[PDB]
């Protein structure tokens, strides 16, 4: 896939984090990010689609996630929550994004912005959640 | 204070604990929004070592914003840099 798509995920992790903390209108959050962050190499369409995708679907995306969280208790990190919401969004709503790509990009996004062993927890949730969303695993 | 040409407060946070840094960030954001201000970001930076980085800017601050920020005591193990104007 294009590096611009990966960049869009990276920028969406940051912007969705903005929104999670600020609860500003996601349109404003999109605009502000496009005006203040270097975005020259970014799939700007997909960035928009990831943002609104997640921001208007938080309840649905958290619900797909919850059954695999109910026990390991440290609230859940804001970066991890954004990474997981992106991954689940792609798995539920984006057929143009392949199964292994959604999970692999999530794992790398967690490596970059996440805590110490964030990638391993993100991995744990996803390959429990992903087969339930994509029985074909494609 | 107040009369500074660019009415913008830039904040950079560092910490080893992401629970501490997300909480501190939440509190700064809340302080801005309580006091009639607006927030740009916050955004997380790529982690380097054991260190989490957060950037948050406050625009349109009131005097109450500035006073409340300066009265704000963040958790031990969270480092800050603040620039005004």
């Amino acid at each position: 896939e294009p590096a611009a798509r990966r960049r869009a995920r990276e920028c969406a992790v940051q912007a969705l984090y903005s929104w999670q903390l600020s609860q500003n209108d996601i349109a404003d959050v999109e605009y502000q990010f496009l005006a203040e962050q270097d975005v020259k190499d970014v799939d700007v369409l997909y960035f928009r689609e990831l943002l609104a995708g997640v921001a208007t679907n938080t309840a649905y995306l958290d619900g797909l996630m919850k059954p695999y969280l109910s026990r390991l208790l440290e609230e859940l990190g804001q970066v991890e929550k954004a990474v997981l919401r992106i991954a689940l969004y792609e798995l539920s709503k984006r057929s143009d994004v392949p199964y292994k790509v959604a999970i692999n990009e999530a794992i790398e996004l967690a490596k970059s912005f996440g805590a110490e062993d964030s990638h391993k927890f993100v991995n744990g949730v996803l390959d429990k959640a992903a087969p339930v969303i994509r029985p074909n695993k494609k | 204070l107040g009369s500074m040409q660019n009415q913008r407060i830039r904040i950079r946070l560092k910490a080893f604990d992401h629970r501490l840094i997300d909480q501190a960030t939440a509190e700064i954001v809340e302080t801005a929004k309580r006091t009639g201000a607006q927030v740009r970001g916050p955004i997380p930076l790529p982690t380097r070592s054991r260190t989490h980085l957060r950037l948050v800017d406050i625009v349109e601050p009131t005097e109450k914003t500035v006073d409340d920020l300066m009265r704000l005591d963040l958790a031990a193990g969270v480092d800050v840099q603040i620039s005004l104007g």
